[PDB]
């Protein structure tokens, strides 16, 4: 059950600036109205971020993985349906699969004989139905290291809203053999810009996996050459170890941050443990 | 006033340093090792403080 | 005048041992009695979670030969709740049973299994000559005889690549300064001490990052309030008075340090209540006296 696919508008990468995005709670313990200073993997402020589209046009290449990655994707009808993670993706090394079924996302840590151009084949059908008979993800599952089923959330899978209300963020830290997911969603009424402003990123789940990943690719619904898919975009940022000043609020939410290596002014802010400096 | 309150905070945060020990809480190391082997760890904390 | 002496304190009154709810026993026994034990290069891995483990059966039993705990004391090992437990199982020759120690040198301790200096777990060894020795030789077990670069702690190496002893290219299935990475253990009953096979298991663990799940005797009592008591919510012993607080934890919050390092307001097991902690009242007594020559 593999069908190749190159019905893409081949385009070179587009770029954008990652202003103040990618701030997640470092540890589970709680603090309030204090300025803790910690160093960890993050997405450095003001960095170039790779851009791909999705509608004609079809962006789905394979991108490398290293020291985590920050995946964000604006969406209407949230065409994105899953990811893949692995070193070889040929039923040779343990591979990670996260299939978000409308019903619920099931974590399949099993070696998988993938396709050369895999994707969720959900049938282009234009009669108020999207019946799926194209399970075009893998071919063989000889052994499963792990298996899990999440909460049965049913998120909206239709719409052509003028402003992409849905804006979902994720981040995928793979350290000490544990997999981590921190996510947040916010309705947005702007049209294009990777939003300017600040937010946080709560955790959702952590997994014991103990697998070696260097490569990954997203998965999404879709006939092969022919479909009715709305506008969709997703940016990818590569993480980096840095140090931060995190200003918790009395409520307990991470309200603002300051980098410790961006520019000398920020470095003095980092040293003095204050958000303001007198002359 | 700032200088005096500067000292206490620098003094208080010193209570959260390994000083070479394997932890920074006495109740922890007391409830995590037998009697004969705790003294060597506790020594490093006392001389540090 | 006035003199400052012998500061006073409130005494505590009772104890609180509220642990999380009791679940089943851990299936470690079948691990420590598995049909077969994986070889050293590809040491078997087992994860322990969602069970209650009583270490008395494992410890008091003479079923073992050599026992040693490093970061903990096995006497009170049954009173600290662990976030996770690793059950690493393999069989080696009894000669190198000292190489298991963290920061040791040796062919097994350098090439195909390494430990960190701060390995917090406990290590058990148990002689296995009768069943693991084969009258013809238990050659099922191999080992990484040579490695290009000694591996970091807890990284399994599975390649069967032919060794390169020299800079000259290695060619064919075998070649000049080419050798198989693995050499088979011989295990026969004729062997003496140190030569006979051993079943060795190590039990590392990790602390406090997430609410722990493995525990021992639970004996949760109550949530008495405004009483100087000795609380032991999960293995964080401490004293003081427990009050209700209008504070709020997000669904993934306990252990509010809340200023610098103090275990301030904390949630509880058995239920979900955001409590608070304040140490019992303290102060330094002082005696004001006229001259003892005058009056007493
Ligand atoms: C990064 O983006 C800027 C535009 O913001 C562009 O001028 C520059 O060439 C980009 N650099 C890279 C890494 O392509
Ligand atoms: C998810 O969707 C795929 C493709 O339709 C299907 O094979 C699989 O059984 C589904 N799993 C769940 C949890 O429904
Ligand atoms: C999958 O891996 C296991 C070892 O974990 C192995 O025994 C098995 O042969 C592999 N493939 C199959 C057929 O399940
Ligand atoms: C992961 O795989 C890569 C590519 O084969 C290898 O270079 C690296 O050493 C591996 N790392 C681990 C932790 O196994
Ligand atoms: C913080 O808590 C107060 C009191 O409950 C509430 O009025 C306010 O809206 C909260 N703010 C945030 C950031 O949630
Ligand atoms: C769980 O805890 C509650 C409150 O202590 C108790 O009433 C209940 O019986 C417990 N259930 C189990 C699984 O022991
Ligand atoms: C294995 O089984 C025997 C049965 O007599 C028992 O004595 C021994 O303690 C068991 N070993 C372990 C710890 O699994
Ligand atoms: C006792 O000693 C005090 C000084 O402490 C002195 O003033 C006083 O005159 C002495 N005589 C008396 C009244 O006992």
């Amino acid at each position: 059950q593999c069908v190749n696919l190159t019905t893409r508008t081949q385009l070179p990468p587009a770029y954008t600036n990652s202003f103040t995005r990618g701030v997640y709670y470092p540890d589970k313990v709680f603090r309030s109205s204090v300025l803790h200073s910690t160093q960890d993997l993050f997405l450095p402020f003001f960095s170039n971020v790779t851009w791909f589209h999705a509608i004609k046009r079809f962006d789905n290449p394979v991108l490398p993985f290293n020291d985590g990655v920050y995946f964000a994707s604006t969406e209407k009808s949230n065409i994105i349906r899953g990811w893949i993670f692995g070193t070889t993706l040929d039923s040779k090394t343990q591979s990670l699969l996260i299939v978000n079924n409308a019903t619920n996302v099931v974590i399949k840590v099993c070696e998988f004989q993938f396709c050369n151009d895999p994707f969720l084949g959900v049938y282009h059908k234009n009669n108020k139905s999207w019946m799926e008979s194209e399970f075009r993800v893998y071919s063989s599952a000889n052994n499963c290291t792990f298996e899990y089923v999440s909460q049965p959330f049913l998120m909206d899978l239709e719409g052509k809203q003028g402003n992409f209300k849905n804006l979902r963020e994720f981040v995928f830290k793979n350290i000490d053999g544990y997999f981590k997911i921190y996510s947040k969603h916010t309705p947005i009424n702007l049209v294009r810009d990777l939003p300017q402003g600040f937010s946080a990123l709560e955790p959702l789940v952590d997994l014991p996996i103990g697998i070696n990943i260097t490569r990954f690719q997203t998965l999404l619904a879709l006939s092969s050459s022919g479909w009715t898919a709305g506008a969709a975009a997703y940016y990818v940022g590569y993480l980096q170890p840095r140090t931060f000043l995190l200003k918790y609020n009395e409520n307990g939410t991470i309200t603002d941050a300051v980098d410790c290596a961006l520019d000398p002014l920020s470095e003095t802010k980092c040293t003095l443990k204050s958000f303001t400096v007198e002359k | 006033v700032n200088q005096n309150a500067q000292a206490l905070n620098t003094l208080v945060k010193q209570l959260s340093s390994n000083f070479g020990a394997i932890s920074s809480v006495l109740n922890d190391i007391l409830a995590r090792l037998d009697k004969v082997e705790a003294e060597v760890q506790i020594d490093r904390l006392i001389t540090g403080r | 005048g006035i003199y400052q002496t012998s500061n006073f304190r409130v005494q505590p009154t009772e104890s609180i041992v509220r642990f999380p709810n009791i679940t089943n026993l851990c299936p470690f026994g079948e691990v420590f009695n598995a049909t077969r034990f994986a070889s050293v290069y590809a040491w078997n891995r087992k994860r322990i979670s969602n069970c209650v483990a009583d270490y008395s059966v494992l410890y008091n039993s003479a079923s073992f030969s050599t026992f040693k705990c490093y970061g903990v004391s096995p006497t009170k090992l049954n009173d600290l709740c662990f976030t996770n437990v690793y059950a690493d199982s393999f069989v080696i020759r009894g000669d190198e049973v000292r190489q298991i120690a963290p920061g040791q040198t040796g062919k097994i301790a350098d090439y195909n299994y390494k430990l960190p200096d701060d390995f917090t777990g406990c290590v058990i060894a148990w002689n296995s000559n009768n069943l693991d020795s084969k009258v013809g030789g238990n050659y099922n077990y191999l080992y990484r005889l040579f490695r290009k670069s000694n591996l970091k702690p807890f990284e399994r190496d599975i390649s069967t690549e032919i060794y390169q002893a020299g800079s000259t290219p290695c060619n064919g299935v075998e070649g000049f300064n080419c050798y198989f990475p693995l050499q088979s253990y011989g295990f026969q009953p004729t062997y003496g001490v140190g030569y006979q096979p051993y079943r060795v298991v190590v039990l590392s663990f990790e602390l406090l990052h997430a609410p722990a799940t493995v525990c021992g005797p639970k004996k949760s009592t109550n949530l008495v309030k405004n009483k100087c008591v000795n609380f032991n919510f999960n293995g964080l012993t401490g004293t003081g008075v427990l009050t209700e607080s209008n504070k709020k934890f997000l669904p993934f919050q306990q252990f509010g340090r809340d200023i610098d390092d103090t275990t301030d307001a904390v949630r509880d097991p058995q239920t979900l209540e955001i409590l608070d902690i304040t140490p019992c009242s303290f102060g330094g007594v002082s005696v004001i006296t006229p001259g003892t020559n005058t009056s007493n």
